């Protein structure tokens, strides 16, 4: 029986989520990771509200607060809908085994190429998260003042006086370890999932162009069975894309809003600071943010384009010599395939690179607004 | 037919301020006619008093903008109420469209189930919008009572009235003050009732269309299963009748959609124009906001009401669009390969037809959809950006 | 053929000096040439005098903007009347497109009915546009006469003329003033006549296309009824002939649309560039408007005329687009299920072709449609808003 | 194959400094490579000077933005000349795609005719772009020589050179002046030549694809006529072979389009990024224009060259798109009603496939078409208007 942890594509994210007991096991680690970070984000937002005085602290806080709120939101959706994610990953494992069992050189090569691509993306995302978390912790050192890794205020509690400060710092550091985790794998997971989508899509394309190979032409029963199988695989791909679409759709509506605000925040911050090396840290923040955004939008766009290329590959087949009925079936396949298998943002807008450019433009506009007001 | 399903909404329109002299006994035709005339006269009277009040308050820009926003918001119901009577025939044609629908001895159960679901959702929407309007009026009255009626020019005591208005009466002592209070409460109730009632009628039409599309898909699946085996002549006639039923019902839904677009196609245009103006003025007012208890509350309430109307229209337009697209999807995702030749050609033609989603347009200038709401939100936020930057 | 149907438009544009020495006896060919050359020379002379005036009034920005708006307004017909002669070959090819039409005995009555309907609609459009132009000229003259011709620098009397212009004469006393008034009336009349006559010719082409499409749908229904039963060979050839008629007539309509599209697509590219510049200048002018004085009337008239030309083009393009989409809809909306496999295949291919709606493009840089009118209007209003905010 | 047709473009690229070490005898493979290296060096070497100039011109935004515009324009060719060697494999794959075309006895004459037409159009485009490049170079020389070399800080003379660069020499007296002029002329010629030659290769690929599509339609007509003349075994086999030829040739065209899309889509992504930045800077510069002085000529030349490159690309992308759509239309316009089930199914599948139009994308970030050029032009115009009004 194929298992979630057996499939290379989803193995890394499954392991990371099972370590915190989000999607595979239930234990105290889930709550130990959720509740402290939720409280941290809440007090971060309170400090943000209370820090209307000076703009620099306001902006850095706001950035960290939005980042951690988005992480917590993603985690809450993941834990709330654990069963659907588990079922999706189990289906991914089953389809991965089925595809791997195929005996086509190009299909296998495509499988391995995309599997290694997904795994490298996941590990690179984890490494980038680790480094950027380290930069998070070391950020308040270069300034010199008694700063904190992330702003936080407790009602009527002094944070810059007495040894209490230190304790906060220390606990904050450990609070970073879950936080980054809770954010990164889902992104990777999306990518990974989308990549498998492409794999599946591309597989059908090959099976669409070679379905008549080794099949007797005289008898129409076997050709009919083969085209029926092709239709069934197309429907399976549609269902996969629809499920991933719903999940990542709500998540990506919230993600679009939060990413717009975060990119605005980082761009404004980079243009105000005057410290020695903190600008490099802000630049690393921007690199992380745009890397996640690009992963999301690029993979969704590829899903769409590969569905349309599925239509094209349906056209480029051995359909000239087939009987009339099989030609009608392939015409219906071309008809359906020309509609992109969109992964929508909040179910309102398909996720493409056009929305990526729009997000960048909106972030830059917000940055210009902040420049004008601050001046 | 469709009148029976929508009777609660039709009565809410009828008995409050909204003409519709079509669905009761001849006895109520004349008294109701006079009542409608009186309602229109009262609304227009208060509208004119508001306008004349705006006339003297044109010296400054803040008061002028607030008055203009109020004038446009109360323009909405006046336009709606003088728009329905002129287009009464098309509205009555939109209704009575489903008086003689198709029928098959096999797809009757799904038809009944989805008809019941449509009626339930219609009632749900009607009650939700009614609650929203009641919340709006009570919130208005509360904010007026807690607000301080002081004008800064020197400080002068403005009458503690719910809507700024120039009244020949004293409007300060008990008599005039209470008369104006009840009159303005009645104005608010009737205006919101008329506007939101016609809007909810439009949305109920859209809900009926969407539920009929869902029925069409849910029977598309067993329809193809029926076609699939090699069929005896009787089965050929049965599948022919099933194809006929599906096509006729889809054409009926298309007729309903076109009728709904015709009846309510230019009310959307006027609504969006008045909105655009109100949103511009409200963006300026928000640029004036500095976190005050009442000013910010009033601006946020105006924005919420406007965006809620636009959002309702866009929600149901998007529902219809996605329902047509899903019709295509559910036509594909079935066992159409084992179906007879006629059923396969029927699926081909249905898929070709469903390439484009049904939509409602503001007189062909735009389409009501969540894309339109997103564009409106983007435009308002961009104009607010420009206003704050240009300070 | 189509030359007979559009004969009134051809003759009216010939009479104003719009070239087209093609549709009368050779005898009138000679004098018409001299007439057209004289009209060209007079229009160009008046335009050059206006340009001299603009050069004299370059010391300020308000007069410069007003002059530039007038010059773009009066550049439109110069460009149109120089554009038609060079492209006369395409125009004559288009006008002779429908000399030899399709014909089937069964579908003759509908063909005649919709041909007559198209002729009536073309006449109605011609008369309406002629009335609009006459009203524009009369309003221009009236505004000229009520307005107090004077310049503020001190106050200096200015000659009272409909178009500001530099004249070697006094242009303020009896003889010079009378000659200038008559010449400028003639100018205005001829310029509006040429521009709006070519525009109306384009719109009449589109109207004929739309009515032919409507005929195609109206016979689409009885054609499919014809194919229904199975069929003997004779009925089979009857269906073949009906399908042949339908397809050939649809291809004829497509040919007409393509010719019109190319010719007036170049035309509209130029037209909309000029309109964009004029509307930018008019937004700036409207930023200066205060009160209900004559200045406001002139600005509103300029905006109305520009947006009216744009709206005419857009509305008829939208008519064509919606007619093609409705051809798809009416292809679906018949009783194909009762038909035969040949008729069903014909329906599927017609739906495939009608997936994309016919449209007219301005040299492929856009499509004329109410969406284009909405975009230009939105741009104008947004630019005006930012202009007022900046001021 | 397609390398014989594209031979002059390949030779221009090879001789002008591109790393096209594929299409000649192995002998001059050695010196050519060395030659190529030198060109690179020289280009970059001059770039060095230009770069350092920008460093000391970073005192006022005027000369800074002028230097930035020059730097971006001259970055274009370096990016293209470094892009081709990296992606040489895909370029050679595309150039060798058409080495084994299909063949049918009946459609050979049309194939030859349209191949000749494609070759003629490729040569025409190559000559036109070469003429434009030479015109630009000579215009730069003339503008440099007529204009007066002086810098205002006080007036200080500066070397009379095509572009402001730092030279360790005097660069003002005779010897340095002549050396700098010769080097700058060589730089200009080589940069424009390499960039425009790569662009012309892309556009020639697009032209060949479009002409093959035209051939496909021109034979689609007689293909259906062949099917119509129900059919004996020999006729059925002949129709089968004709359909095979048509479908295989269409798939070959799609393959060519996909390869071109990959390679020059990455290229176009980089190109449009650079041109967008350049156009923003050029709009800022244009807001500074006054009079009809030489400065206006330089700004207009920069804008014209940038928009000309963007245009060329959009022209040919839109040609490909419209050619695919016209393939659909011409698939409709045959006598399929009189054909056979096989031919009618072939027409149906061809139309359904053509429902999507071939296009080239800039690495999926956009699609190159006249809409893209219109968007770029509108963006730059609106930015210029905003900047000039805000000033
Ligand atoms: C909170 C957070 C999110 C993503 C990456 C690192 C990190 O510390």
């Amino acid at each position: 029986m194929a298992s979630i942890l057996d499939c290379p594509i989803v193995s890394v994210n499954a392991r990371v989520w099972r370590f915190w007991s989000f999607v595979l096991k239930h234990d105290a680690m889930r709550y130990i990771s959720i509740i402290p970070v939720t409280v941290m984000t809440f007090f971060m937002f309170t400090d943000l509200c209370r820090s209307w005085g000076n703009i620099q602290e306001l902006i850095i806080k706001a950035y960290f607060a939005v980042l951690y709120f988005n992480a917590v939101l993603r985690t809450l959706i993941l834990v709330k809908d654990r069963k659907l994610y588990e079922n999706f990953m189990q289906g991914i494992s089953n389809v991965y085994f089925e595809i791997s069992h195929i005996d086509d050189h190009k299909i296998q090569s495509l499988l391995k190429s995309y599997t290694v691509r997904a795994r490298m993306l996941s590990i690179s995302n984890l490494a980038l998260g680790a480094i950027i978390s380290t930069c998070f912790v070391v950020y308040p050192i270069f300034t010199g003042e008694r700063g904190l890794p992330y702003g936080m205020f407790i009602p009527g509690l002094d944070s810059f006086r007495s040894p209490h400060y230190e304790i906060i710092y220390i606990v904050q550091v450990v609070l970073t370890f879950p936080g980054c985790c809770m954010y990164i794998p889902f992104t990777s997971f999306f990518a990974s999932t989308t990549l498998f989508g492409l794999v599946q899509i591309k597989t059908l394309q090959r099976q669409l162009q070679t379905f008549k190979d080794n099949i007797n032409s005289q008898d129409k029963e076997k050709v009919k069975a083969k085209v029926v199988k092709l239709i069934e695989d197309h429907k399976r791909i549609i269902t996969y894309v629809s499920e991933l679409n719903s999940l990542v759709t709500y998540i990506c509506f919230v993600e679009f809003l939060s990413f717009g605000m975060m990119l605005c925040a980082l761009l404004f911050l980079l243009n105000v600071i005057e410290n020695h090396a903190q600008i490099v840290i802000v630049a690393a923040y921007i690199f992380m943010i745009i890397s996640q955004i690009f992963a999301f939008y690029w993979h969704a766009n590829e899903v769409r384009e590969e569905s349309m290329n599925l239509a094209e590959a349906a056209y480029s087949g051995p359909w000239v010599e087939l009987d009339n009925s099989i030609k009608k079936k392939l015409l219906l396949i071309i008809l359906r395939a020309q509609q992109p298998l969109e992964i929508t943002v909040g179910n309102v807008y398909p996720m493409t690179l056009e929305m990526f450019q729009s997000l960048l433009n909106a972030s830059y506009s917000y940055f210009t607004l902040l420049r004008r007001v601050y001046n | 037919g469709l009148v029976a399903d929508l009777l609660p909404n039709i009565r809410v329109m009828q008995g409050v301020g909204h003409f519709m002299f079509n669905y009761y006994s001849e006895g109520k035709k004349f008294p109701h006619r006079i009542y409608c005339i009186v309602t229109l006269l009262l609304l227009l009277l208060q509208y004119g008093m508001m306008a004349v009040n705006l006339m003297m308050e044109s010296d400054d820009v803040d008061d002028l903008t607030a008055n203009t926003i109020t004038m446009l918001f109360f323009l909405h119901p006046i336009v709606k109420m003088i728009y329905f009577p002129v287009r009464s025939k098309i509205f009555y044609k939109t209704l009575a469209i489903w008086n003689n629908p198709n029928s098959h001895p096999l797809f009757a159960e799904s038809n009944a189930r989805f008809h019941a679901l449509a009626i339930t959702k219609m009632r749900r929407l009607l009650f939700c919008v009614a609650g929203a309007t009641i919340f709006s009026v009570i919130s208005w009255t509360g904010i007026t009572f807690i607000e301080d009626s002081v004008k800064r020019i020197t400080i002068i005591p403005i009458p503690r009235l719910m809507i700024r208005t120039f009244y020949p009466f004293n409007a300060m002592s008990g008599a005039g003050h209470v008369f104006a209070l009840i009159y303005q409460f009645y104005y608010l109730v009737i205006s919101m009732a008329v506007s939101n009632s016609l809007d909810v009628l439009f949305c109920s039409w859209l809900l009926f269309a969407c539920e009929q599309l869902q029925h069409l898909k849910a029977i598309m699946k067993p329809l193809m299963e029926l076609s699939a085996t090699g069929l005896t002549k009787k089965q050929e006639m049965l599948v022919r009748s099933a194809i006929k039923y599906w096509v006729e019902r889809h054409k009926h839904v298309v007729r309903l959609v076109t009728a709904v677009g015709d009846a309510y196609g230019v009310a959307l245009l006027l609504h969006m124009l008045t909105t655009t103006i109100t949103l511009t003025l409200l963006a300026y007012q928000a640029t004036k906001v500095n976190g005050v208890n009442v000013y910010a509350a009033t601006v946020i309430g105006y924005l919420l009401y406007t965006l809620g109307q636009v959002f309702l229209f866009c929600i149901f337009g998007n529902r219809l669009i996605e329902e047509s697209s899903s019709v295509m999807e559910a036509a594909y995702s079935c066992h159409w390969y084992d179906g007879s030749e006629e059923a396969k050609t029927f699926v081909q033609i249905v898929c070709q037809q469903c390439q484009k989603a049904m939509s409602i347009s503001g007189a062909k200038f735009f389409t009501v959809s969540l894309d339109l709401f997103a564009s409106v939100l983007g435009a308002v936020v961009t104009y607010f950006m420009v206003l704050v930057q240009l300070k």
